[PDB]
């Protein structure tokens, strides 16, 4: 990688923080920073081609529609899907909600009811937990889950799927422990039961090569603002044959075919699932982000992030009292590195790091069940992106030592 | 100047003086696509040729003229050839102006080449043609 | 100052494929963006971009401030309290949110068999299809007010009874341009204890809106129609109601406690905002609200209604042109939808587009309305603060040119 | 960094006062850093005789609750409520209110937290818990 050249694309990385030091942003797991290429793609669209999409028939409408549908195609190519298999949402959370609502709809032939089991995992972000709790509540289905191993991996021996299981939802890549999950194994076990698979790919699509066809999952969700793209855009992937079978979630304009006061018929997918005006300029921005990451190459992105993670684990593990939540091993592991400091509360660790200009997230990282499973209330979490450097890792390790000295 | 390049003489002629308009019998299939169109196809006794295409509906100049032209190009044609003509029309109007179309295949159909640069009006042009393909596939299966 | 307003919008300089400068009369579908909005968002993204409502680094603090100050600026603009606004992807999602919560067993005001939902035949599909689906899911019945011959809600076409639990209606038609009698509809709704849901997508950009004063229970509007970014809509709900409502979308951010077994939920408005919000879009939309507020919405409305009056007069002076909606300016604003005898809307629209004039052609997501008047499609000219009298004249000339050409 | 982490805060953090749930009490509450906090009132209900608490949290949340107990134990109920409001105004000020050492005592040491809005909620946890438990103890009386 030409890291100096990559970092030069991000204006925010030049900023000097209140404590006088240059920003070391290690919180890309919460939201990533934006390159000029993405900022410029959206601004150029908005100042030249901004018009209604798919609703005709003047010149700006044609240009807007072209930008929208080419954006969809570019994003689909990046994640190994067909163009018609992506639905745009406001965020990944909404995408997982869409699936959870359609699976409780009487018009869907794969809808769940009493006697059916929904499976999630104890590793999951709340986005891939609460919707399944709510689906169970509305339908009388039962929620079960895989537990977590001592090294923060999905414990495959902790739950057996039987023929009651209709949905299996799981993370591709943990936003806390950094583990890469055995997708092919879980898909295999789900298929024994005839269950649909739902993949939370929010932390994989930004950090590693993703080919959704190759993974063989039924649905997948990811968010634009974590892969260098705009806020306000998420993506649901669904297999073409499944989307064809699914009733709509949100309804209104754009997603209809016929309408009377009495009833309506609905467009084909993906339009069926996109009600009202879409996030047109954000699609243009997200496509630019996909092309940016594609240009660097996701294998190179992953190799660079793995270098930083390995160094962070080494450095932090070398401090007395510091324990990693997740594996110390780099086997099937990436970003982030979440840790606890013996005798120093996460909020204080974060404050000391912030004083040095190092941004980490402190808290439960929207994975409270995971923290509770390890007897923890909060961790500090350093997450890494393509624009991060070895020096920033060193400043993390130094800041953590400083916290132990200042308090202990 | 450029308004005549989309609305060519042939299109305006077919719009004012449509051919084969009004639903007729006999027919082997009927479909409804939406500009809207109801369209019927009749095949010969042996089922090898298109003997009639009859249609009715409301729409803009481009949608009505395209259906008019469709009927002239495919009536009397063999079933496989009629489908070939449709695919050539589709390729031309969906080309964004990079494919001018072959007048040996399309006849007056080539007058819709200028529509290609206006992607919004392509669906106007394709309405009757996609309707015919549907009714042709149905009429063939019904045979 | 119209020249100074127009100088804020880069797209308005664009020369279209026919050699004519853009005359954008389709702000009803989506408005254009001033530099002030584009710059507010870009400045936020290059300086202060961090996660909101998290702990505890500096970028997080600045992001949170921008987010919550944005909510406050938007609430001031539409006469709501800060805590009474929920951000959604668009107005459609906001109307869907209400329609799903109203079928939730945990909501005390939920609808069921025997209950009636009321909408109108004037409505955009966003304020129709969610009610159809709510009725489907719950077994409640859908009824509706009809439309008068001049394109207004027909208050005599329906009597409300005690079964009516929801009354949903537009503030301002996206086709007929009519300003609806909100206070009367609210009065009538209250006689059966019904909730009111106001579609305000075309009012918030075009006229002063005070949601407290209107007395409605819920309202929806969209950012991209009031000079703001795409991907942000707003639901208003009275504080007291939001407090009683269970969540719609669930996930991170909107929870309080979580175990594998269940969860408890944050207070409103956070209860209704699941996952990462559209942070930079809130900043941009707040910038749009401050931009419109600086002009003053009374001045915006006066200017638009001048353009509309001239459009109606100009179009009415053409033989065979008929307006869908009132020819009178009484309780009427943008837009002006019309038919041209002997010329299909698609053809009208194409001739206008050749002159650089952008109008929408079709049913404008109000098919029941068009069907009520026996129409397939209309051409629709909508007017914004940045439009001029000359653009209106170009519309009239273009409609004339379409008659002569066909 | 020492401007936020005053010696006062670190002292109360390491050496917390009145920690450990005790009896008697008139109300108990639980707020979330987390704290379970009890309030005891005098026989005539006019004064706070005891504040006992327990919980896990950062230095700022623990220290603030320790400092609370020193400022409000022995105080009349309306005065204790006044002190709470003064602390709230100071930490929620963004550094534009230094706070009155006559009212707040060691509480003024949290003036430096006000510039860090993320940590304001750490500081307020014990104080808001007390305010809640005091209202409950008074109604109970
Ligand atoms: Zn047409
Ligand atoms: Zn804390």
């Amino acid at each position: 990688l030409d890291l100096a050249a990559i970092r030069a694309d991000f204006p925010i990385l030049k900023r000097i923080m209140r404590g006088g030091n240059p920003l070391a942003y290690l919180d890309s797991g919460a939201t990533s920073q934006r390159p000029l290429q993405v900022l410029d793609a959206e601004r150029e669209f908005l100042t030249a081609s901004n018009g209604a999409v798919h609703r005709g028939a003047h010149q700006l409408m044609e240009e807007a529609t072209d930008a929208y549908e080419q954006g969809r195609a570019d994003i689909a190519l990046f994640v190994g899907a067909d163009t018609d298999e992506l639905v745009f949402t406001k965020n990944a959370t909404e995408a997982l909600n869409l699936v959870s609502y359609v699976l409780g709809d009487s018009r869907f032939e794969r809808a769940v009811g009493p006697g059916d089991v929904i499976v999630t995992t104890e590793l999951e972000h709340h986005a891939n937990l609460i919707p399944w709790q709510e689906l169970a509540r509305r339908t009388g289905a039962t929620l079960r889950w895989y537990g977590v191993t001592d090294d923060g991996r999905i414990d495959l021996d902790s739950l057996y799927l039987d023929d009651r299981v209709k949905v299996v939802a799981f993370t591709h890549h943990s936003n806390v422990t950094g583990v890469l999950t055995p997708v092919s194994e879980l898909v295999s076990r789900a298929h024994q039961s005839g269950a649909l698979t739902v993949l939370d790919a929010c932390q994989s699509v930004p950090h590693q090569p993703v080919d959704l066809h190759e993974l063989g999952v039924d649905f997948a969700a990811f968010s634009g603002h974590k892969m260098l793209g705009p806020n306000g855009i998420g993506v649901l992937y669904g297999r073409r044959e499944l989307l064809a079978q699914m009733p709509p979630f949100l309804t209104g304009g754009s997603m209809i075919e016929t309408v009377t006061m009495e009833g309506a018929t609905y467009a084909p997918a993906p339009q069926r699932f996109e009600a009202g005006t879409p996030m047109t300029s954000q699609v243009v921005g997200l496509a630019a982000a996909a092309r940016y990451l594609g240009a660097i190459g996701m294998a190179a992105v992953e190799a660079h992030e793995r270098e930083l993670v390995a160094a962070a684990i080494e450095g932090l593990s070398g401090i007395d009292g510091v324990r990693i939540l997740g594996p110390t091993s780099m086997r099937d592991r990436g970003s982030p590195v979440a840790f606890v400091v013996e005798g120093v509360h996460a909020h204080d660790v974060g404050q000391v790091l912030d004083d040095g200009g190092v941004a980490v997230r402190v808290g439960h990282h929207c994975a409270l069940p995971l923290h509770r499973r390890f007897g923890l209330a909060a961790t500090a979490r350093a997450s890494f992106a393509v624009y991060n450097t070895a020096d920033e890792v060193d400043r993390l390790v130094a800041g953590v030592r400083r916290s132990r000295h200042f308090f202990g | 100047l450029r308004l005549e390049q989309i609305y060519q003489d042939v299109i305006l002629d077919h719009y004012k003086h449509p051919q084969h308009r009004g639903l007729r019998e006999p027919f082997g299939a009927q479909v409804y696509h939406v500009d809207e169109v109801t369209l019927r196809v009749a095949l010969s006794e042996d089922g090898t040729r298109v003997t009639d295409v009859s249609y009715d509906g409301q729409g803009c100049s481009i949608s009505q003229a395209a259906t008019s032209v469709l009927t002239e190009q495919v009536i009397g044609q063999r079933v496989p050839r009629a489908l070939n003509i449709v695919d050539a029309f589709t390729e031309m109007v969906s080309s964004r102006g990079t494919v001018p179309g072959d007048e040996d295949v399309l006849g007056d159909g080539v007058a819709f080449a200028g529509v290609a640069k206006y992607p919004a009006r392509v669906k106007c042009a394709l309405l009757g043609w996609m309707a015919f393909k549907d009714a042709l596939a149905q009429a063939s299966e019904a045979f």
